């Protein structure tokens, strides 16, 4: 009934918070960055 | 493909902020 | 002013990129998944 495609939310929100520090830092580069923070996220989900 | 127009505006968000910092 | 600079870009190609892997591999897990691709990142040259 009805069929199409659509992006599943909580991407946006993501990037949201890393835009964030990513400012307040102001680290020298992001690529490095990125990666501490996301894979330091993981430590957050046991 | 759609995901090239729903990516391309969540980019303006995140732009609208990391460019609007240094000038307001 | 000779002196008021403080918003380097690059984050708008690179955030995009992300938006095109993760729809077209379309992971489980987005934190894993963007652990992998930024941390691939530092060895696509420098």
């Amino acid at each position: 009934h009805m069929g199409h495609i659509q992006i599943p939310p909580g991407l946006t929100e993501l990037l949201q918070g890393y835009t964030v520090e990513v400012l307040r830092q102001q680290p020298p580069d992001l690529v490095d960055f990125a990666v501490e923070y996301f894979t330091r996220l993981r430590e957050a989900r046991r | 493909d759609l995901i090239e127009e729903a990516a391309s505006r969540i980019v303006d968000a995140v732009i609208e902020q990391v460019k609007a910092a240094g000038a307001y």
